[PDB]
């Protein structure tokens, strides 16, 4: 075994709705293109 | 003038001195239609649509009052554990069967997303001047990565 | 499956409209109102109270 | 079993020494870092006291419905809090009426103690 | 970000396989040089010793990010329901105590009623 900083937007509801949502989108359509390539 | 002040504190009321209402005449007039009555004027002084009068009334006697009832008060201690099982089982029902009360609760989230949203659009926008810069900053960054990284690619390969 | 159909499946959205004198339904929806905003404005103040330090830290 | 400050089944125990209590890792560490204490028995405890002490997966059953499951799950602990804290500032509220009564009442004696006094000279004479 | 040894911003990192913490190749190899061990742990290193690939990252931002989050939301709120559910037992406790001190002096009001009216009923007949 061998700190990073993310800074948690503003408008941070949306982690449950906007960015989940986002974030199975782009894992899906990311694979599915790169399963075409 | 210290040792008045210690006398007059102490008796001056054993719930207001200890620790945590509006003034409701109706509520006394609805209440009673003794001892009830009693302790409805006695909140109703201690506080001061009400007027105050009662300040004449509340060391020694309420010693000797403590320490005669104390005389009248294993097998105590089941009775009272039990009896708060009770009211505890009670309580878990009153508030089960509720998730004119629904009106209260929708005005309270009104002045609470009055109070929040305002402070949060404060704290937004307070953030965002100080942060929509560093995000510009941090997120053309980012796509300084996407071509540090494409060009990469095309090196490798060519490589 | 979604990918190929092009369409992301539907998330909850219910906290953004809601409405006043409601139901039983709406009591619900209204206390979780209340519940997610005093979570937002005390997640809010986190961020604030650092502010600036922890964005040009990273 | 069960960790005595959340409710989850802990990943990864540990048991104060100060009170026999098994923690979870996590919840123990951020309550020390607020006050040097054990959450159950207020007594003097740090992060080197700790002594660091089943695992069976849920197969739910046979993806976008888990999505609306973790939804409504966190919407329905949204209000299992929220529940329990009116709750708690009521019975506060109503145990605050008693006290109010219970001082009242010790007053009230005092005058019902004079006007047997008073009875009791007079029975006398 | 740092060299552990000088404390300099690193401008050749070089992270070594003993002591996992990340060094500036040009200190670390005057560190081996004057003998072979790790400056923290004090483990054999040699040179060689000191040292992704295809798939392409993205900075660390607000999906194992926002998972980790969802962490410190429910283990905050956990905590939460612990100054409740103790500040509860307190309550109850002395409200027990409380209505048991009402329930104990209430017979004596009752008692204290009759007397004082007794005495009075008593003494204005006689």
């Amino acid at each position: 075994e061998i700190s990073a900083q993310q800074a948690s937007l503003t408008e941070s509801i949306p982690n449950l709705l906007t960015s989940l949502q986002n974030e199975w989108d782009a894992i899906m359509l990311e694979n599915f293109k790169l399963r075409s390539t | 003038d210290n040792e008045r002040s210690n006398i007059k504190s102490g008796k001056q009321l054993k719930s207001r001195i200890r620790k945590f209402f509006a003034s409701l005449p109706s509520p006394k007039n609805d209440f009673e239609i003794d001892e009830k009555e009693e302790d409805a004027e006695i909140a109703e002084y201690e506080k001061e649509e009400d007027n105050f009068i009662e300040p004449p009334s509340q060391p020694r006697v309420s010693l000797v009052a403590v320490p005669l009832a104390y005389s009248t008060l294993k097998n105590n201690p089941q009775s009272a554990i039990d009896n708060k099982y009770n009211l505890l089982v009670a309580n878990a029902i009153n508030k089960e069967p509720h998730m004119e009360s629904r009106m209260q609760h929708i005005t309270q989230g009104r002045t609470s997303m009055k109070i929040q949203f305002k402070t949060a659009m404060p704290p937004t926008e307070v953030l965002l001047e100080s942060i929509q810069s560093k995000v510009e900053s941090i997120e053309q960054l980012q796509r300084k990565l996407q071509h540090v990284q494409p060009l990469e690619q095309q090196n490798n390969e060519m490589c | 499956a979604l990918y190929t159909e092009y369409l992301k499946q539907r998330n909850n959205k219910k906290r953004r409209t809601p409405d006043f004198n409601d139901d039983d339904d709406t009591l619900f929806l209204e206390e979780y109102r209340r519940k997610y905003p005093r979570i937002d404005t005390s997640r809010y103040i986190p961020n604030e109270s650092s502010e600036v330090s922890l964005l040009g830290i990273v | 079993m069960l960790c005595a400050i959340s409710g989850k089944v802990p990943r990864r125990p540990v048991l104060s020494p100060k009170s026999r209590t098994i923690f979870e890792k996590s919840l123990l560490e951020q309550y020390v870092k607020d006050t040097g204490n054990d959450p159950i028995t207020n007594e003097p405890l740090s992060i080197e006291e700790i002594v660091e002490i089943a695992q069976q997966a849920s197969l739910t059953e046979s993806i976008p419905n888990l999505l609306t499951s973790l939804q409504n799950e966190w919407d329905a602990i949204m209000l299992e809090n929220f529940k329990l804290r009116s709750t708690l500032d009521s019975l506060t509220k109503k145990l605050s009426t008693v006290m109010y009564e219970r001082d009242a009442a010790k007053l009230v004696a005092a005058q019902l103690l004079m006007e047997k006094n008073e009875d009791s000279k007079d029975l006398p004479k």
